[PDB]
């Protein structure tokens, strides 16, 4: 197996509902309202000529603003031309915006996964970004240099093709070099080494792909003596 | 073949809002928007019989006025209040529930676009224009 | 004459031909193309709305300034047949 | 008076963002308006004052990326603030002579209305070509 | 395939592994999965709604798209490169000015 450094993903904050619009915008549609409300009552009272007829106020347009903006209704209406050709605009500008922000938190509740790199090591043989090694004096780095599936084989070129030493002595060794690679080096070994890694802190590697092969553990004797059988 | 440079990433412009929707059903939409609110002038204010024909507030103004405010989803504070004008506004209330629906389906993936500019393929402006060479 | 055709036939040229050219895409699009990201709305997509709106306000108030300025000092029902008979 | 003090104070200013580029070719850096001013480095505190050259694909009468630039690296709208701002200033001072027509300071709130209607449009811009 | 086809033999004589499988698919077919004329390969796709595909060359296939009734469609990408070429007997004296 394939182990490489777990990028780490961002969690969602507690005010994380303000997210498909930026503070620019958040900013500006606090503006904006402060605007449009207090033009709308500049062009009410404005002595028409009687003076108490029109029903608008400072206070009045504040919550009727906010009513046109959220989807509530409203007490009263302008009734007046240029109170109408206001108030059309507004609800234009929310038509926009109220719309823009459902079907983009619609966007925002379907995923949160990352798109996981360089996975099933094709891509470890097409690519030059990211560098990988095994084990020195290993079953696995012998099993490359043996093995005549083309992928492997363009594998096996580029260890051996290696500037400087992609391989290590170690199995630490290559855990630390992960850890410091930042993602520009990747390492091969065994399933169970893996998972034992993963299982421990700081956590920060991870298993990506599936396996390779078939291997397996067992107890070596010398050829010929009598503890064979019975082992 | 022709090589040229990269062109470089042309963003949505500034009417790009209404973009989802094709010029021509913009063009019904005003025709119908007067037309219904016209009508609905026309069912009101038809004598109706000392109050004889200030029994509606529908003018044509007002008509004007509620049937924009029907289609944008805030109802305004007057309703039709007599028979026949109210099958033209919940015909306009069917229109307008299906059209915006459909409007804002997936608004979002229009505003970020990004399309490219491509000035010449088959090449024949390497003809026609002298500003841009060749060799 | 009869050797490039054995590479023809064997497939030879199109491993040579995908070692050469496809195992090496690097830049950019080749590998990016089929990803996906998901939004994050900035001011520079949404900002004619803005201009729209603030201009609607000056519109408004424009209007109002020439209503209180012609009521601070159709017409002849009559020629409005003469209007709805040219217009017809 | 206060509103008057602290859009001159605004305009007149280096301080508006903080960001990573650099002080004078051929970094933190202090920007503003136009001198994009700049610390921590070799030297602290040299205001190179900048304008719009980019190296593009030449784009001809791009206009929402041109008349943009146009309106963005001459600020005004955002100068245009400060002149109904006093212009309105003048007259809510001039109320007290040639008074009891009781017109004139319905002229005066005019301009401070219409000040913030420059004023938001030119936040509006300035951030539309920071991101330009 | 077309019997007496250069596509039938490089089916035989082809050596990639998929190529192998489908050769053996065509070889042990009950009935004949192979046709005499290009036409009958054509009919016998057009009545089997879905239950038999067709090999040919591109040529032929874009052809056979651009007629009525346009019932057919080509699907994937191309296989090889093949090509037409005028044939000689060999050493006569037309060779080289063809
Ligand atoms: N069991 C293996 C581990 C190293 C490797 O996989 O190459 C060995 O002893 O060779
Ligand atoms: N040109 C080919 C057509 C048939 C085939 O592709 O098998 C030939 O004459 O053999």
């Amino acid at each position: 197996s394939i182990m490489i450094k777990k990028p780490q993903k961002s969690k969602p904050g507690v005010f994380s509902f303000l997210d498909p619009l930026a503070y620019e915008i958040w900013m500006c549609i606090v503006f904006a309202y402060i605007g449009v409300s207090v033009v709308l009552f500049l062009v009410s009272r404005f002595s028409p000529y009687s003076e108490s007829t029109n029903e608008f106020g400072i206070f009045n347009s504040l919550w009727f603003s906010l009513g046109a903006f959220m989807q509530q209704g409203c007490d009263i209406s302008p009734r007046s031309l240029s109170g109408r050709i206001v108030g059309g605009v507004w609800w234009f500008f929310t038509l926009i915006i109220i719309s823009s922000y459902t079907a983009n938190l619609a966007a925002f509740l379907t995923v949160e996964r990352m798109v996981s790199p360089i996975e099933s090591a094709e891509d470890l043989s097409k690519q030059t970004e990211i560098a990988y090694g095994t084990l020195d004096s290993g079953s696995t780095k012998e099993f490359f240099r043996r093995s005549k599936i083309a992928v492997f084989d363009k594998m096996w070129t580029y260890m051996r093709s290696a500037e400087p030493s992609v391989f290590v002595r170690t199995t630490a060794e290559g855990v630390a070099r992960v850890r410091k690679s930042k993602g520009k080096y990747a390492y091969l070994l065994e399933s169970t080494m893996n998972e034992y890694i993963e299982q421990r802190k700081p956590c920060d590697t991870m298993k990506v792909g599936g396996n390779l092969d078939s291997k397996g553990y067992g107890i070596a004797t010398p050829k010929g003596s009598s503890l064979g059988t019975p082992v | 073949s022709i090589m040229i440079k990269k062109p470089q990433k042309s963003k949505p412009g500034v009417f790009s809002f209404l973009d989802p929707l094709a010029y021509e059903i913009w063009m019904c939409i005003v025709f119908a928007y007067i037309g219904v609110s016209v009508v609905l002038f026309l069912v009101s204010r038809f004598s109706p019989y000392q109050s004889s024909e200030s029994t509606n507030e529908f003018g044509i103004f007002n008509s004007l006025w509620f049937s924009l405010g029907a289609f944008m989803q805030q109802g305004c504070d007057i309703s039709p209040r007599s028979l026949s004008g109210r099958i033209v506004g919940g015909v306009w209330w069917f229109f307008t529930l299906i059209i915006i629906s459909s409007y804002t389906a997936n608004l979002a993936a229009f505003l970020t676009v990004e399309r490219m500019v491509s000035p010449i393929e088959s090449a024949e402006d390497l003809s026609k224009q002298t500003e841009i060479a060749y060799g | 004459n009869l050797a490039v055709l054995k590479l023809s036939e064997q497939g030879v040229l199109d491993k040579l031909k995908n070692k050469w050219w496809y195992d090496k895409g690097e830049c950019g699009a080749k590998d990016s193309g089929s990803k996906e990201k998901t939004s994050a709305l900035s001011l520079s997509n949404v900002a004619g709305v803005f201009y729209i709106l603030v201009g609607g306000l000056g519109l408004a108030m424009l209007v109002a300034l020439i209503e209180f300025c012609y009521k601070s000092r159709l017409f002849d029902r009559g020629v409005q047949m003469l209007l709805t008979t040219v217009g017809a | 008076f206060a509103a008057f003090s602290l859009m001159t104070i605004a305009v007149g200013t280096d301080y508006w963002l903080y960001s990573r580029g650099v002080c004078k070719t051929k970094v933190m850096t202090h920007s503003g308006l136009w001198r994009t001013c700049c610390l921590e480095g070799n030297f602290k505190g040299l205001c190179k004052q900048i304008d719009h050259f980019p190296e593009d694909a030449d784009y001809e009468a791009d206009t929402a990326e041109y008349f943009l630039r146009a309106v963005r690296a001459s600020s005004i709208f955002p100068i245009l603030s400060v002149i109904l701002l006093f212009m309105g200033g003048l007259c809510i001072a001039a109320s007290e002579f040639y008074k009891t027509r009781h017109n004139i300071i319905l002229s005066a709130g005019i301009f401070f209305v219409s000040a913030g209607l420059s004023n938001i449009i030119g936040i509006i811009v300035y951030i539309s070509a920071n991101a330009g």
